[PDB]
RNA sequence: GGUUAUAUGCCGCCCGUCUUGAAACACGGACCAAGGAGUCUAACGUCUAUGCGAGUGUUUGGGUGUAAAACCCAUACGCGU
RNA sequence: GCGGUUCUGACGUGCAAAUCGAUCGUCGAAUUUGGGUAUAGGGGCGAAAGACUAAUCGAACCAUCUAGUAGCUGGUUCCUGCCGAAGUUUCCCUCAGGAUAGCAGAAGCUCGUAUCAGUUUUAUGAGGUAAAGCGAAUGAUUAGAGGUUCCGGGGUCGAAAU
RNA sequence: UUAGUGGGCCAUUUUUGGUAAGCAGAACUGGCGAUGCGGGAUGAACCGAACGUAGAGUUAAGGUGCCGGAAUACACGCUCAU
RNA sequence: AAAACAUAGCAUUGCGAUGGUCAGAAAGUGAUGUUGACGCAAUGUGAUUUCUGCCCAGUGCUCUGAAUGUCAAAGUGAAGAAAUUCAACCAAGCGCGGGUAAACGGCGGGAGUAACUAUGACUCUCUUAAGGUAGCCAAAUGCCUCGUCAUCUAAUUAGUGA
RNA sequence: AAUCAGCGGGGAAAGAAGACCCUGUUGAGCUUGACUCUAGUUUGACAUUGUGAAGAGACAUUUAUAGUU
RNA sequence: UUGAAGACAUUGUCAGGUGGGGAGUUUGGCUGGGGCGGCACAUCUGUUAAACGAUAACGCAGAUGUCCUAAGGGGGGCUCAUGGAGAACAGAAAUCUCCAGUAGAACAAAAGGGUAAAAGCCCCCUUGAUUUUGAUUUUCAGUGUGAAUACAAACCAUGAAAGUGUGGCCUAUCGAUCCUUUAGUCCCUCGGAAUUUGAGGCUAGAGGUGCCAGAAAAGUUACCACAGGGAUAACUGGCUUGUGGCAGUCAAGCGUUCAUAGCGACAUUGCUUUUUGAUUCUUCGAUGUCGGCUCUUCCUAUCAUACCGAAGCAGAAUUCGGUAAGCGUUGGAUUGUUCACCCACUAAUAGGGAACGUGAGCUGGGUUUAGACCGUCGUGAGACAGGUUAGUUUUACCCUACUGA
């Protein structure tokens, strides 16, 4: 799947609440922190005998994640998410589909 | 003998099933067979210096 | 070991121990699904009519 | 007329159990006595009775006593408002 | 003396929780054996059978934790009266089990001939099963008949010829 | 508000798999399970009919040679099987 | 009670004591050891005779082998108010590379080709390391199978030889 | 009626809550390239821990800088 | 005291590696037993399905874990499959033209439905595949998830406009709690008081559980254990009779000639329970599990013997058939064998049943516990309806039956 950089679409500012233009970019997670209460608690519930001490999963069934847009807007600045349908491949301003050519050997 | 009692029992043949050389930094209860074999075979030659 | 998968057998006999009951209606049903559009003018329309009948 | 034993006519498989289905060629039971299995507790739901009622609950404790009883009680605290 | 092959003998509620008879292996050593002594339970000891470790061994015995847990088996003690089921739904490492809804009892409460109803009638909808159809669409299928190839092919003239 | 239950099974009709099955699986109803009683010699489910304790009458389904309560009844035929 | 175990014989492995193998909760602690390679320890095979093929890709074991892959804690540097973050450095091990089958083990398939046909010494091929050598065989190892031939018998799923 | 010696057809005779098989969210003996650990062992760091040298390398193609490993 | 050794080593603490030597644990489910296989486990289309809805089986024929910045949205113009007749090279098939053409095409992907100035084809403009939360339908407990429907409040796209548009013409295409992470508010909290970092909250997403309402998980056991199961396999028995076995009917042919002496194709009706399946009703607090030996009795579908009919019956030998189960039906080699096979005798060497008769009647060769060897398989423990060798066969004195007393 392919979608465009730039998107004409609602943006939730205070100073829009109307259509602006926005930039499109994918998500990426994000670095986990070592400070996160969570990852404080599985390093103390870790610690000492005892062995592993909280599940691990293995079953991994998906083979695609979903797509998910930052459109952050051109004004304001404001960030917005869009969750897509899973796919295999995806790319942000691709060169777009011709009709009618010739399929070349 | 049964597999109890040694790293070589069992088996329906009388067989050792892995190799015999076993790692010098193998246990007690391991080091059974030929313990840190720098080779193994029939020694085609003298041993001298 | 196999078992039986379904049935309905006896079912209906079931259901009307305690009978079918039909739903029971009320003067004045729920405006609840009805266009908020038409609702919010009918409350308007409403408080008029007590000050009025006052 | 009752009871009881017997006779006669007709009828009447061995109980208990699990099970769709037991008289079963399913299981337990030779016999008899005595023992032998839904209890108490903490915290709870519905319902009912009783007291008092925007309150209610004396019993931790104190007072008293014919002494583990009965009788009396301040401040809190609990639940409710 | 030590052993324990065969009879698959006796016996098999025994003489005996391993015996008895005959037959048999070995009989000067890797021999047999008394006493002393060492090795102790995930331990010992083993010319190795998972053998032996006090009639206990693929982990002894004793006490305790311990009335260990059991979706599994068995049992569960007086009388009469009234009402009276389910083996189905959904979810569950669910399929010999639960939760859930249903069916059942009890307690009633608000009223008092309604609102009702495993029923008919009248009116009005919906339905694509039974039947039917294939000289109607799709698909299958028997037979001739007529017609046509600016072309399929066998017969034979035919320079070649729509 | 709470119990039990959450193995079902059979018959008629509709019905799938299967050569078929007292086989496996569905549909609607009635049953058995939970239920005795009269009948089908016998039998969970078929037919009749559902059950307080008694008396009398009448019947259901099934019967009336004898066993066995009830016509070796009446009537028209058919049938003789080493 | 045996064809199993042991056995002599054979072969391999480790170790020169600051040691190998093994013990202990620990120890100013132990076994081997009153020992010292013709020894102690760990394995395999199983008298004599005769022989003991090929494969180091895998798993293992092993190496004064390359290094700049991976790479802990401590330490180091930078940023930061600091908690901290980031980086560089980075032991052994792993990875990379060599050795080793009396280490665990492995030892396939197709096509063509000789002057009767047949067969294929010979040749070409595919294949994950290599492609079963010497021998031996319907063997206590062969499904098909009571294999085929011979012998043994009147007759043999038996026996023996091939 | 009451019975004696025999006998092994039957009592699906007796002996043991089937060892086979399945089920159980019941085990145990054993194995491994299962999951999770672990004695031991090995490697590094700090401590035990004091006192001296000398070279050879690294840090802001050769070759000079000052400090620090 | 004397040698060695020396700030190394040793010892202590932490860190990385190694570590079935050892410890603990796990090693789904459904299932015509279980296992192997498959997925009927989350789903979608058509049919089964009995014309509302619901509806099973490891029923039938198929599909899903994607794909798309257009293949989404709006508007415009146009018309498809196929066939016919024409046009240099050009032919069955190239491109152009006319006529016919109810969809016989296309619409991502299964199948069904839907669609013609379109929902198809081409072109133009775009981001309604957006924001805020509620209601509703399916599945249903009337929970969740998924999917979908109709509005509201915004902001937009398109079009002259009415309108249409909250992803894909409709019916499938997917994911809790905890944790992490992002967006939003730049808001609440860090509880002696402040500021700034950090952490924690609130609202909306993503990272995934396919066993799809969502454990973190490998084997073996013939050394085996326990709780149970006839809810479930391995005998008999029962239902069934495909398969096996036996018998009919028809008569095309065969039989020198001649359908039927004897046979008999294509078809087709049955019987039997001496085959083997199918099933799972009985038995898992146990009905002793192959074969032989012994012994009795029964069936007849008759091998022999008696008496007969028929013949392609001259005789002799034989063949087909009837009444017949009265009477017999064997000795051996090999194999545990059942079965088979051969030698031989014979009047004849028929077939079967009785819990696949018969183990408190035997035996124990086979099978089928524990020992052992081999081969193949397996890294291994171990497996083998493969071969091989060794492996405890218990009790009657009761009742009946029977034999005698
Ligand atoms: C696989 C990873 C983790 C997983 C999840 O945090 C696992 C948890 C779930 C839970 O509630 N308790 C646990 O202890 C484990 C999740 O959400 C995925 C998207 C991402
Ligand atoms: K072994
Ligand atoms: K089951
Ligand atoms: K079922
Ligand atoms: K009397
Ligand atoms: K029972
Ligand atoms: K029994
Ligand atoms: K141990
Ligand atoms: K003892
Ligand atoms: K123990
Ligand atoms: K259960
Ligand atoms: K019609
Ligand atoms: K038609
Ligand atoms: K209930
Ligand atoms: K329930
Ligand atoms: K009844
Ligand atoms: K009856
Ligand atoms: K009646
Ligand atoms: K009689
Ligand atoms: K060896
Ligand atoms: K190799
Ligand atoms: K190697
Ligand atoms: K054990
Ligand atoms: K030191
Ligand atoms: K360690
Ligand atoms: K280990
Ligand atoms: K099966
Ligand atoms: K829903
Ligand atoms: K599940
Ligand atoms: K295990
Ligand atoms: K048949
Ligand atoms: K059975
Ligand atoms: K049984
Ligand atoms: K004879
Ligand atoms: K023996
Ligand atoms: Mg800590
Ligand atoms: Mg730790
Ligand atoms: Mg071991
Ligand atoms: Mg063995
Ligand atoms: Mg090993
Ligand atoms: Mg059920
Ligand atoms: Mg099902
Ligand atoms: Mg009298
Ligand atoms: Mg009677
Ligand atoms: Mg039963
Ligand atoms: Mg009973
Ligand atoms: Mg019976
Ligand atoms: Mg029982
Ligand atoms: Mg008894
Ligand atoms: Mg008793
Ligand atoms: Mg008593
Ligand atoms: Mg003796
Ligand atoms: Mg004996
Ligand atoms: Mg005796
Ligand atoms: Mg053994
Ligand atoms: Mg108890
Ligand atoms: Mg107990
Ligand atoms: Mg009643
Ligand atoms: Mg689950
Ligand atoms: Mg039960
Ligand atoms: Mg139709
Ligand atoms: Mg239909
Ligand atoms: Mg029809
Ligand atoms: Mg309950
Ligand atoms: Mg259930
Ligand atoms: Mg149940
Ligand atoms: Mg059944
Ligand atoms: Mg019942
Ligand atoms: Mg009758
Ligand atoms: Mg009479
Ligand atoms: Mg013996
Ligand atoms: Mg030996
Ligand atoms: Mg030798
Ligand atoms: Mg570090
Ligand atoms: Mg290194
Ligand atoms: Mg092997
Ligand atoms: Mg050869
Ligand atoms: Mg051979
Ligand atoms: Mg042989
Ligand atoms: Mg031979
Ligand atoms: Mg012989
Ligand atoms: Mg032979
Ligand atoms: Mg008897
Ligand atoms: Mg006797
Ligand atoms: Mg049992
Ligand atoms: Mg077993
Ligand atoms: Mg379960
Ligand atoms: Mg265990
Ligand atoms: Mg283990
Ligand atoms: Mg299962
Ligand atoms: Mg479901
Ligand atoms: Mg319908
Ligand atoms: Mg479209
Ligand atoms: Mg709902
Ligand atoms: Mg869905
Ligand atoms: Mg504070
Ligand atoms: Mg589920
Ligand atoms: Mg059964
Ligand atoms: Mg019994
Ligand atoms: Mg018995
Ligand atoms: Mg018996
Ligand atoms: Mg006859
Ligand atoms: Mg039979
Ligand atoms: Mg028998
Ligand atoms: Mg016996
Ligand atoms: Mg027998
Ligand atoms: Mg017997
Ligand atoms: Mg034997
Ligand atoms: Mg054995
Ligand atoms: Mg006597
Ligand atoms: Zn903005």
């Amino acid at each position: 799947v392919n979608v465009p950089k730039t998107r004409k679409t609602y943006c939730k500012g205070k100073t829009c609440r109307k259509h602006t233009q926005h930039k499109v970019t994918q998500y990426k997670a994000g670095k986990a922190s070592l400070f996160a209460q969570g990852k404080r608690r599985y390093d103390r519930k870790q610690s000492g005998f005892g062995g592993q001490t909280k599940p691990v999963f293995h079953k991994k069934a998906k083979t695609t994640k979903k797509v998910v847009l930052r459109l952050e807007c051109v004004k304001c600045k404001t960030r917005a998410q869009l969750t897509l349908k899973r796919c295999k491949h995806f790319e942000l301003g691709g060169e777009k589909k011709q009709k009618g050519q010739a399929l070349q050997f | 003998m049964n597999p109890v009692d040694h790293p070589h029992g069992g088996g329906n043949h009388q067989h050792i099933g892995k190799a015999s050389t076993i790692s010098r930094g193998a246990v007690s209860g391991q080091k059974a067979g030929l313990i840190a074999a720098r080779r193994t075979g029939l020694l085609r030659g003298s041993q001298k210096t | 070991a196999k078992s039986k998968n379904h049935t309905a057998h006896n079912q209906t006999r079931k259901a009307h121990r305690n009978g079918i009951k039909k739903p029971k209606t009320y003067k004045y049903p729920s405006l609840k699904g009805v266009d908020p559009k038409f609702r919010r003018n009918h409350k308007h329309a409403l408080h008029g009519t007590a000050k009025a009948l006052a």
